[PDB]
């Protein structure tokens, strides 16, 4: 598990504004605000030098293609793509993994995403965040904040793989039809 | 609570936020985005306009997000756009960030009868709630019937707020009886009032003075003096008691544009304890009894 | 997203049970109303009686009449108060029996006095409104900028009406 | 957003001791601060233990 | 063939609805795996039929 983790390995991000704009235009219609924001991120990253990653949400009704535009951004940026469902979840383990002690204990799905993508700069999609139930044994909202915190996430660790990992380049994408049920800190 | 000493973090004056951002935040964001002063330029007026319209709270995080967004947009305009170096003016701020977000935000600039401004020390800073009173039933319930003017109230009233409203109602009735006995408006009338939320329950009684002012204004119909604020607690006799969170209320008042305000004489030192630049453009009115406020609110 | 909801008001008791009767027209409400919605409707009915007395003292309809009102559910709680203007308009129309102007919609919060506070979610509301085939739309002056943020190809056929007080809303709805 | 966390971090740096923040807000399960009994499958200690382990020091800022 | 979809309990330590959704997900079905077997399997070509006397009680994500 640990060796499979891409250590210091980053996909060659696509840094050409014109081709990215054309790709996004031919991938979807409208979302001019979203296109402007993502291309602004591209421009700052180009200026910033080393690749970086911040977190944002696409909030709107369903059937809008939020996942579709996420895929379009992932392909245009040259970075890997992955999605995650969190609605109605109550086990923080799926984020923080298991203890690694019990035979066959699995790590958090973020570790699995890193293993699949083979890069430390993939694109991660979290969906129906507003639908979390955070019932008994859960309260993953705290885990979500830990994973998202721009300063702490650089040392994020799961229970399975106690060693921490940097998440300053990943691009987290959240989606929800409403901005109220979602927790205020998030 | 009693195991430690509680230190207050009031907030930041518009000038204070301006200085902090132009000394602490703006450089921090510029370093984060990798920009330089030559390429990335910001004037005092643009940031002041941002603070006044694009943002309004005791906190600063919103200003941080605004500055970050505009700086990122400038970085776009430089990397992609034709401007090697960006000069930022209120003219260009509309394109950079967009249209103004917050207007004066003052619900009423004339304060019709029965509605009165009041400062409340909310958890997230201060607030200027417009306590509003209303007649739920015509006073001519019966030309002879003198049925009690039962009052109504809304705004998620806790028990202590309910008692504050009742005591204020009784004291206002007595005050009107003494001053204008011929008037039965508050005597025979089914009245409703609202209290906006935000005030912490300990600070909620501070709105008793506002309540009595609004009730009297509704009773005799003269609107309260414009750009005037008040807040306090009454002990059934018109005696005005001290409160807390005075600095935050003063900050909100300043932001609210109110130029005249009344405070308890007990908290007079606390107000005087504030910085001079904070108390600029306002004329305070320290009181101990409600009677003075009447003339202050009703000089004519 | 957005939706259009027909707020309805019906008289559940004869207007004149007893001419000399002075009992209030107790209101009744539906729509799976959260408490805050209940205070919002309370405020709306207060301002409705106030405006009627200001403009039609001779009419006691809204005063001595027990009426029920249904607001269709589904709206997010944050946006539920935005029905205050609609509630006031429906109550007034029932009081004077004058049907509202056709293809005319509105949504907003009233401060118990007729002054309107801005509401969010304007864009999807307008989208549904157009999909509802409504021509004249009434909105707060404050939200005006948000409307102008929209692209032209959406706004066609929208006879917007930007207000801050209900008197303008009354006049627009009741041109007479 | 008035720098309470910021002033706490500044004090941590000034005193040369380490900085850590605990989010007790909206917290009722005392186990989170008292851990578990060590018997439950995958039991954990109180968050103070984790903070001390992370800081590697016995005089950090809390 | 899934029988009585509407009759799920979704209780403590149960919640098979998640397992159903992942199994039937048009993209995740291609790489489904379980606890005992730690290997993905494709299911795009498998045909799924479901039965339930009512539709309202069927969970929306399903
Ligand atoms: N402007 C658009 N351009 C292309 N496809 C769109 C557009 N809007 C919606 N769609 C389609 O709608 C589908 C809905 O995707 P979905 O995962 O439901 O996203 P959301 O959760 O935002 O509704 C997508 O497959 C997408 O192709
Ligand atoms: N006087 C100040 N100087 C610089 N930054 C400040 C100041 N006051 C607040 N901030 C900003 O507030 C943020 C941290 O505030 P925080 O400690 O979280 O306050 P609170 O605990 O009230 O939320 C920092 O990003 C910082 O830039």
């Amino acid at each position: 598990w640990l060796t499979s983790i891409p250590w210091g390995k980053y996909s060659n991000e696509n840094l050409d504004l014109a081709r990215a704009q054309a790709v996004l235009e031919e991938d979807h219609y409208g979302m001019e605000d979203v296109k402007k924001r993502i291309l602004e991120f591209i421009a700052v990253s180009q200026l910033r030098g080393s690749t970086q990653g911040k977190i944002l949400c696409f909030y709107g009704p369903p059937g809008v293609g939020k996942t579709s535009i996420a895929r379009s951004i992932a392909r245009a940026l040259n970075r890997e793509y992955f999605r995650f469902s969190v609605g109605g979840m109550t086990d923080v383990a799926e984020i923080k993994g298991h203890r690694r002690t019990y035979v066959g204990a699995m790590p958090g799905k973020i570790i699995q995403c890193l293993k699949k993508t083979k890069t430390e700069n993939p694109l991660i999609l979290i969906d129906e965040v507003d639908k979390i139930g955070r019932g008994y044994q859960g309260d993953p909202s705290s885990a979500l904040l830990e994973l998202l915190d721009p300063e702490q996430n650089a040392n994020f660790l799961d229970h399975y793989l106690d060693v921490p990992v940097d998440l300053s380049k990943v691009l987290f994408i959240c989606t929800a039809n409403v901005t109220d049920t979602i927790p205020e800190p998030l | 609570r009693d195991r430690m000493e509680m230190i207050n973090v009031s907030g930041y004056v518009a000038q204070e936020k301006l200085a902090i951002a132009e000394r602490y935040l703006v450089p921090q964001a510029r370093a984060l985005c990798g920009l330089d002063e030559s390429k990335a330029k910001l004037s005092s007026d643009v940031l002041t306009l941002l603070i006044k319209q694009y943002c309004r709270e005791s906190g600063v995080r919103n200003l941080q997000k605004q500055v970050e967004k505009v700086l990122r947009k400038s970085a776009y305009k430089i990397v992609s756009g034709e401007a090697e170096s960006v000069e930022v003016t209120p003219e260009n701020l509309q394109d950079f960030v967009g249209k103004p977000v917050f207007t004066v935000e003052r619900m009423y600039d004339v304060t019709p009868p029965g509605v009165v401004m009041g400062l409340a020390w909310t958890a997230m800073g201060g607030s200027t709630l417009f306590v509003e009173t209303s007649l739920r039933r015509p006073q001519d319930k019966d030309a002879k019937g003198d049925k009690d003017g039962s009052l109504e109230v809304t705004g998620q009233l806790g028990e202590v707020m309910k008692e504050s409203a009742r005591i204020a109602y009784t004291f206002a009735r007595a005050f009107l009886m003494q001053h204008a006995p011929a008037n039965d408006y508050l005597v025979t009338s089914h009245i409703h009032l609202h209290v906006p939320e935000g005030a912490t329950p300990k600070d909620g009684p501070s709105a008793g003075c506002t309540i009595v002012t609004a009730l009297l204004s509704l009773a005799m119909g003269r609107p309260v003096r414009q750009n005037l604020a008040m807040t306090g607690e009454v002990s059934l006799t018109g005696k005005i008691l001290p409160v807390g969170g005075i600095k935050e209320k003063t900050i909100a008042a300043k932001r609210a544009g109110v130029t005249c305000i009344v405070l308890p004489a007990e908290n007079k030192k606390d107000f005087y304890d504030l910085a001079a630049f904070i108390t600029e453009g306002l004329e305070v009115h320290f009181v101990e009894h409600y009677r003075e406020i009447f003339d202050i609110a009703f000089p004519d």
